[PDB]
């Protein structure tokens, strides 16, 4: 009926951003 | 940890919000899935034998006594009475084109109405399927998020310490993919299925509308000119 | 840290900029969100209601008489003088094949001026369910740059100093989706909710010009056969 | 240990997810294989047939051509339906009514050859606009195995890594080669279905024009001695 | 500081972040000419529209529509259909008229949308390119970093930590030039699309009051 | 590691592969600009002097005379040359609108197979910019996984051994997003052309149809009155 | 005009996380 959102977009380079500061330091440490 | 159903009552209470919203995603997604294919299915093998039948039709007239036993929900019954309606609602008339012109719009606009008649809960589907790896992402970065207040909060430079949230985060971002993937694909099924379908009926009314045309101009041709 | 309440104080400046950006933008999202769906609501109950009583017209004058009491704003009556207005305006012509197709070219361009009228707003819930979450992706991106620098600069070690530049840097995008999941939920409502409007507006539309038309073919030919 | 190791040692889901993905690759090459032969015949058929209906200059003479394209010629079937509608209308004066009917039946057909011919696009769609986010459920996994595994010991080596980071890397590795010829194929196949469906537009045009033409002749002649 | 990074990069991330702030300014640019330019002929269509809805023939209409100027795009659809009329002088073929007419019409509010919409090629362009160029200069930073680790073998994870600073800074450079260009690419389609419907209301109007004109004179000439 | 060539080298199998399948990629697509915009520069030159030139004809049979010398090769000749077979070949006939449907139906039938042959070649410059980064990461993918499994032996010791095995694999990222940005540039660049072309192009037609159309008009009114 | 106007997410989400396997199995190098 109308031009829907069926798109399933996941920009959540956000989340293995934040890991990986963790594992900068982590081992190291 | 434990599991991965051992590890989804003991999230704080954003994530474990965020998976019990996912998962009865997905039981709807699952439902109209097997509603509507169940559903499809039968209209798409009625509607196939229904043209075969007509498919040896010649004047109108054949066509709605072979159609005089169809039932009451068949489609190819409602257009043949809807070129039947327009043909005696018109009585009196001279303009063969009139009456042409008159059911063609009639019958392209019952044609689009059962196609959106059909198409009923994809609405539900491609929402779910565009806003479920979000709401995963909220969970997984609110678990995050959490777990870092909480580290900093406790001053403790560990990492297994740590890790269990983490863990819970990831899984409530698989769970939202789990939750997306089906439905986006099953929302593509239907659409592709409800196209062919609506090729089938636009055929269909084809079908009615050269039997209408046929009829109206040889009755002119045999009446104006003996 | 504490919660979002306390991490919005001493966040960053562009991080902080980003954060006020997401929230303006969810509240103009709900604002349209209300107002539209008021307008809907009240829109199409009227024009269902007027459906329903034209449904039973077998002429144009029966259809004025019918819908000379639809107040002044209904998009029913709107359409019934679009046709009478032509009717008058083409008095003195004789060529009735020319007064339809004028009138079908007039209710073309109104029904489709009452869609964008309707669907007017959603340029805003399009975009910003679009693209918040990459606005929250340059501020976790900016937070984190930040975090680099205050680990490379004065050398430290034990991510207990760096957790709160990584709580400010999550809690950005996590206000990206908090901003960007209803815009969508809304957007798609929006969408079905203005394509049910439009088919039930062509619809009436459809009745209108069948009626002009069967008319003016049972005129002439009453007027010139006997 | 080697990558056949790797696969060895995998979790359950993720040995589930690579099975998934290279299925789908497996009926990806199928259905490739398939459609290829289906249409390097089809258009090499419908290329002659045009190229000798070039050269009609009257349905008669086209009918008379195509006499013998054997069945499945739809290049035959479209001129048989402007015969058959010219042979069902007989005894109708109007001839507008004819080239009208004519001219729906033939797009209504040269419809129904297209999405015939559009067979398994959607499968092939599916795979390669879905895969990557099957990938990325696998590499969610394994990542997610990684932290449980830190989480269960005290310490954070490689050795207690090695299965995360191993299932990460194969299961979005198998994700890219099912996805890749997934979208390279869609697409080799949309263009030469968008090219035959022009091939065959352009020969139900003939047919129209050729029987527009003669009706008009024959009308003229019959009313002008 | 953010400004003292830019030099800090070697060659290809320098050589990206120049690239993609030279995108955003010219991204900018754009919007600002071409928005005026929107505003400028919406006003104006709109203003002349809404004073020719109270026309009743094409002659009332070019006398109203007489004095709009010459780069008026109401002028130029009412001049093309009386254009045609003359043309068509000596033929008895009113629907033929109409026909051409409508044709022409239909043409030139097409020419008149492609008209409008030139440079959204460019904002295109960059909204689909930008975010690549940004990725590919954070790759090669972070591919330098590990490549600058191995020489002299510094294997502490602490001080290679300006590089991916860099890696990470060209990424939301990225970001900031093309966001902007999906944003305004994006009203400038829903612009001139409600622009050109606007403009096909008035040729609608046109066409209208021409094929009115017609069979009313030729009934009347047929019928004394 | 080395800076390019010992790169390359230190590529180890299939890094090196999908190196060399991205370079020629490259290669192929500036091969595809480099030789398309010659062509659609001179096209789109010739007919917008022929359109000029041609928008001074008042007639079909003045629009002959002006485009009678305008080579073999030219569009315009082939689409008056459409209208003009299509009014020999109805000769006998007596519709008027018969002619006008055939000859417009035949003009778009010409304008769409114009469009479709300037357009060809566009496949691959969309297939190389939507699947190259995919490409350049399985190199990636590969390239670490290869350098995990490789250091999965003991390597209890911490010399940084992993540094150019695995700064390779983003070397095969890199190179496949260099060669997926001017596959994008590119393919933009000739979309909008090929617009604007097929626009000027219809322009033409429309300009054939409606000089055909009033002179069939004004000879049938001549010689009815 | 079929030209392409948005942006992409799916080669932008699978070089950014294979930028964190890099860093998951090289960080523990330097214990
Ligand atoms: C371990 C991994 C290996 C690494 C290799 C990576 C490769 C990088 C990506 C390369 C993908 C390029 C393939 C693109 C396919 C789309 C082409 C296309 O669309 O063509 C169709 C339609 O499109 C067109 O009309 C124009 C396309 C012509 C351009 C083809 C040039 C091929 C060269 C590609 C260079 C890649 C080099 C690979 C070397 C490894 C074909 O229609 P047809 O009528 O010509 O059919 C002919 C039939 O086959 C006869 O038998
Ligand atoms: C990383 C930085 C990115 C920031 C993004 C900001 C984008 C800047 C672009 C601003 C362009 C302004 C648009 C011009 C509006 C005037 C046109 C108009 O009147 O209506 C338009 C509608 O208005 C818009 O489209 C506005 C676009 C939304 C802008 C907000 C989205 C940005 C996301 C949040 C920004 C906050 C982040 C800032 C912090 C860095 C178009 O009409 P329609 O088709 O869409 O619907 C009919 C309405 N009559
Ligand atoms: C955990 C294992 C992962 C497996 C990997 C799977 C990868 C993606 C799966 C792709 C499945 C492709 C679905 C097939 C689409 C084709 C549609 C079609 O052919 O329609 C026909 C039948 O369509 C169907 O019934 C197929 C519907 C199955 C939907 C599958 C839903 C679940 C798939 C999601 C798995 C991905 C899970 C990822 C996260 C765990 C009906 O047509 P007809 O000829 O018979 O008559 C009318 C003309 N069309
Ligand atoms: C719970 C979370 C995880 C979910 C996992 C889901 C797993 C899904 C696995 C993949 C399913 C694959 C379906 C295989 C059949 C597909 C057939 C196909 O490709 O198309 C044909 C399908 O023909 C049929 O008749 C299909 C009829 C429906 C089949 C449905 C099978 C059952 C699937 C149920 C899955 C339920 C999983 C979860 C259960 C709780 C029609 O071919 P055609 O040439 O006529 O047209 C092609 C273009 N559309």
């Amino acid at each position: 009926n109308g031009e829907m959102h069926d798109i399933n977009v996941t920009p959540f380079i956000d989340v293995m951003l934040v890991l990986l500061i963790i594992f900068m330091v982590a081992a190291p440490l | 940890d434990l599991s991965v159903w051992g590890m989804y009552q003991h999230a704080d209470i954003v994530v474990k919000c965020v998976m019990i919203g996912l998962i009865l995603a997905s039981v709807v997604t699952w439902a109209i899935f097997f509603s509507k294919s169940v559903e499809f299915f039968n209209q798409k093998r009625r509607l196939k034998r229904e043209q075969q039948l007509l498919a040896e039709a010649r004047s109108l007239n054949q066509a709605n006594d072979i159609a005089a036993d169809f039932g009451s929900k068949s489609l190819s019954l409602h257009l043949l009475n809807e070129a039947q309606n327009e043909l005696e609602l018109s009585e009196g008339s001279d303009d063969n084109e009139g009456i042409k012109e008159r059911t063609s719009f009639r019958l392209e606009r019952r044609v689009a109405a059962v196609g959106r008649q059909m198409g009923r809960g994809n609405g539900y589907l491609a929402t779910i399927g565009a806003i479920s790896p979000f709401v995963g992402l909220f969970g997984t970065v609110w678990g995050i998020m959490n777990s870092f207040i909480g580290i900093a909060q406790t001053q403790t430079t560990n990492l297994a310490v740590v890790a269990p949230g983490i863990a819970e985060a990831l899984l409530a971002t698989a769970i939202g993919l789990v939750a997306a993937i089906p439905a986006v694909v099953i929302y593509n099924v239907f659409a592709r299925q409800i196209g062919g379908f609506k090729a089938m009926l636009g055929d269909v009314a084809a079908q009615v509308l050269l039997l209408q045309s046929r009829d109206l101009d040889l009755e002119a041709s045999a009446a104006a000119h003996p």
